[PDB]
């Protein structure tokens, strides 16, 4: 068909270099720092990874942040709807949006 | 501050630059434990101060989050919240309650 830019550049001397980490490279780090922070929680970032139930590291997360853990164990199901509802918001801006 | 959890840390001189000796506490010799996070006596739920409820194969203890200290179930160090209809993964267990042995005796 017709010259690509690609190509003219090439042929004046100028190249473009691949990365030492491939896209798989990328996604098994990122699959790994997820797997890890769900099963659990912070205790894998600074030293062995130790399990822990993901409704009680939850728990843990808003003791954090000043409430009490019964607020949790009471309104489970209403904060898993509301992560999952979060999640599909995401996932149609992203379908939508491309800004 | 460097890995592990951060508790001191010193300067020392470098040409044309700076080294810091973090020291950190890092945790050693896991072990597997059953556990809940509610105990259902008398009708109530019960949920821990600070800690975490654990379990050997016959006994239920609570004890801090960084370290094996297990210590018996009391009203000392857990708090009552609502009933045992709610909570998912409630077990059954009694609690102690230091004023019937001194009111006994
Ligand atoms: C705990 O249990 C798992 C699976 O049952 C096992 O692989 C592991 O060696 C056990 N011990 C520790 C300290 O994690
Ligand atoms: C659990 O711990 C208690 C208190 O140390 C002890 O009496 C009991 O024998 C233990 N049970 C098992 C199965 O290790
Ligand atoms: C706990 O005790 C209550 C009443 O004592 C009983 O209805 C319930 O079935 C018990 N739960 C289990 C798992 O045995």
């Amino acid at each position: 068909a017709a010259r690509d830019l690609i190509c003219a550049q090439k042929f004046n001397g100028l190249t473009v270099l691949p990365p030492l980490l491939t896209d798989e490279m990328i996604a098994q780090y990122t699959s790994a720092l997820l797997a890890g922070t769900i099963t659990s929680g912070w205790t894998f970032g600074a030293g062995a990874a130790l399990q822990i139930p993901f409704a009680m590291q939850m728990a843990y997360r808003f003791n954090g942040i000043g409430v009490t853990q019964n607020v949790l164990y009471e309104n489970q199901k209403l904060i898993a709807n509301q992560f999952n509802s979060a999640i599909g918001k995401i996932q149609d801006s992203l379908s939508s949006t491309a800004s | 501050c460097g890995k592990g959890y951060h508790l001191m840390s010193f300067p020392q001189s470098a040409p044309h630059g700076v080294v810091f000796l973090h020291v950190t506490y890092v945790p050693a010799q896991e072990k597997n434990f059953t556990t809940a996070p509610a105990i259902c006596h008398d009708g109530k739920a019960h949920f821990p101060r600070e800690g975490v409820f654990v379990s050997n194969g016959t006994h239920w203890f609570v004890t801090q989050r960084n370290f094996y200290e297990p210590q018996i179930i009391t009203t000392d160090n857990t708090f009552v919240s609502g009933n045992c209809d709610v909570v998912i993964g409630i077990v059954n267990n009694t609690v102690y309650d230091p004023l019937q042995p001194e009111l006994d005796s």
